[PDB]
């Protein structure tokens, strides 16, 4: 039981005994132990970097070596103590995520400028029978995140599920031109009355590249306390008028957050929205920016990084008085993803 | 008060005189000139009130009573009353108010109704609901009834939720102090200006109606909002404003 936290990554390390999540100190750690870590949360062929900081994270009960013992595994060796004996704890980087081209005046959805190319790296489109449907965002070269009422029935089987990146237009994604299908996971509690767990991850059988227009996105971490009015970043090629069929470019204005006891109250929706689902949008008149794409995501940029935090999700009419956009939660179940990720290798 | 003659000595000893300031002028320079007209408006003061008034300040009297220009050459005045015989009228300004049934306030004998905001609409104002439409609302449905001529009705749609299809939700929710879309509701807020009265207080918009008869659209005595009070009454004494404009 092991896990990311926070901005500055420190790993989490869940004991029987006491109960509960505790960082460990960098006393003599290797990259034959942190190298070796990414497997344990679902990253078998990257890493990227491993420092020592320093501590700010509250607890009070550290984790230690067993370097005294002979060869035994990682988690064997993870005794208690009560002070760091080098005061450097566990700083990581699982994959390659994070940065794009600080550029300046993307803001297509309706009345603005294009979405810069390479600015949104994570950009993705999926495609059935090439016809632009629904997006998604990357955190591995291997998986793809994507909401659910995509890929619900009867279009639940693999093998007609086409990815395809990298152009902004709707036209030069042709065949070999992104590439394509593996195996569809679910949150396999999708329902029809509230539309609880809309995300279904999905898998690729060929690693891409992290060349120019593709990036993976950062996968938020356990308790990374957001802003209670946060400003956040969507995208997509979605229709900005409803009873359309798609915009033509990549359309990657703003939004902002809706907190639960505005959206959930009486008026907006009438309590309705549950733990895994997360407001969004502005509760204001024909302000708001529709670009419906249903797994067209949310990105926010909290320590200077873009983070992911909701893939979207259903709505009410497009961009209207008091109706706002509903997102999946995906802060409350990023293990569940690994532990559906851990063992596809 | 034009084309007559006064000074000020009888005028400040006649009444209980309590402060004179003055503003754009010097006190003395009164005694001498000949003006063209003054312009005197007095009204009764609100006791927790009272600070609004400073020369050009913000709050609530200033703001949407009563806006003291700081411009022309006026002077203020701040005296008494004694309240043997005193009775304040306390009547509404506004046309479209008494248009949908306000009657009075019930306040003491002795109470000045000041505003709070002051919300202006157009001319085709009404604060009922569709009848017509309403019927086949079920979740949300509110009041309503049949607006007098030319009056355009309140915009209520039956929109769709993820299971229920014909659930009510108008505008100006859930009162115009604090609506969530300040951009939709007609009942637009303004500050009153140099010499205006405050144009109309809040309708709630969901008193205003009934079920069965649907009459002349009407309203309820509560659904009026956006007004407070004070006791005018200190020192045995109803205090009140006035002001003086010395044009020309
Ligand atoms: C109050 O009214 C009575 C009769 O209306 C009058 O005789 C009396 O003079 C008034 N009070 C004062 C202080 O003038
Ligand atoms: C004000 O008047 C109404 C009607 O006369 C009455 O119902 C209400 O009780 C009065 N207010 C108080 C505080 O008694």
């Amino acid at each position: 039981c092991v896990r990311l936290y926070g901005p500055n990554f420190i790993l989490q390390v869940y004991s029987s005994q006491r109960k509960s999540w505790h960082p460990v100190c960098q006393d003599d750690w290797n990259e034959n132990y942190g190298r070796a870590a990414c497997r344990d949360m679902g990253y078998k062929n990257n890493f990227y970097s491993s420092q020592g900081i320093v501590d700010d994270s509250g607890s009070t009960s550290f984790m230690k070596l067993n370097t005294s013992a002979g060869n035994v595994d990682i988690y064997k060796k993870l005794y208690h103590s009560d002070a760091c004996s080098s005061k450097a704890v566990v700083s990581l980087r699982c994959i390659a995520c994070g940065v794009n081209l600080n550029s300046s005046r993307q803001s297509q959805i309706v009345g603005g400028e294009s979405a810069l190319p390479g600015a949104w790296p994570w950009q993705v489109s999926l495609h059935v029978q090439n016809v632009h449907v629904c997006g998604g965002s990357i955190i591995t070269p291997e998986w793809i995140v994507t909401a659910a009422h995509c890929v619900e029935k009867p279009l639940n089987n693999p093998w007609h599920w086409t990815a395809f990146a990298g152009i902004l237009r709707q036209s030069f994604m042709f065949y070999g031109a992104g590439y394509q299908v593996e195996k569809v996971i679910s949150h396999p509690n999708y329902d029809s009355k509230t539309k609880n767990n809309d995300i279904a991850l999905m898998k690729l059988q060929k690693p891409l590249t992290f060349n120019d227009l593709v990036k993976p996105v950062c996968l938020p971490n356990p308790g990374m306390m957001l802003q209670p009015e946060q400003l956040c970043w969507i995208s997509g090629w979605g229709a900005t008028e409803e009873k359309g069929k798609t915009s033509e470019v990549l359309n990657a204005a703003k939004v902002l957050l809706i907190e639960t006891q505005r959206c959930n109250s009486r008026y907006v929706y009438d309590n309705l929205i549950t733990p895994a689902m997360i407001c969004a949008g502005f509760l204001q008149g024909n302000v708001d920016s529709c670009q419906g794409d249903s797994g067209g995501p949310l990105v926010t940029s909290k320590n200077n990084i873009w983070w992911l935090i909701g893939d979207t999700s259903w709505g009410s009419g497009c961009a209207k008085a008091y109706r706002p956009g509903v997102y999946g939660n995906v802060m409350v179940f990023t293990d569940w993803i690994y532990r559906q990720m851990r063992a596809d290798g | 008060f034009s084309n007559c003659n006064f000074n000020l000595s009888t005028l400040l000893r006649l009444v209980h005189v309590d402060s004179f300031s003055c503003n754009n002028l010097d006190k003395s320079k009164i005694f001498g000139s000949c003006f063209n007209s003054i312009t005197v408006d007095k009204f009764a003061i609100p006791n927790r009130r009272r600070d609004d008034l400073q020369l050009g300040s913000s709050g609530f009297l200033q703001s949407s009573n009563y806006k003291i220009d700081i411009s022309s050459s006026s002077c203020q005045l701040y005296y008494s009353l004694p309240l043997v015989n005193v009775t304040i009228n306390n009547f509404n300004p506004s046309s479209w108010n008494r248009r949908y049934g306000f009657g009075s306030f019930n306040v003491s004998s002795y109470d000045v109704v000041y505003s709070d905001h002051c919300f202006s609409v157009n001319s085709d104002f009404c604060p009922c609901a569709d009848p017509s439409v309403v019927n086949s609302c079920v979740k949300s449905k509110p009041l309503s009834a049949i607006c007098p001529a030319g009056t355009k009705y309140r915009h209520c749609d039956l929109d769709t939720t993820l299971y229920v299809n014909n659930w009510c939700r108008c505008s100006c929710l859930p009162d115009p102090i604090s609506t969530y879309s300040p951009n939709t509701c007609p009942q637009k807020k303004v500050v009153v200006g140099i010499g205006e009265h405050c144009p109309g207080l809040g309708i709630n918009e969901e008193k205003c109606g009934t079920q069965l008869n649907h009459s002349s659209c009407s309203c309820s005595p509560d659904a009026f909002l956006g007004w407070s009070f004070d006791s005018c009454i200190s020192n045995n004494r109803c205090n009140i404003f006035s002001n003086f404009i010395f044009n020309g």
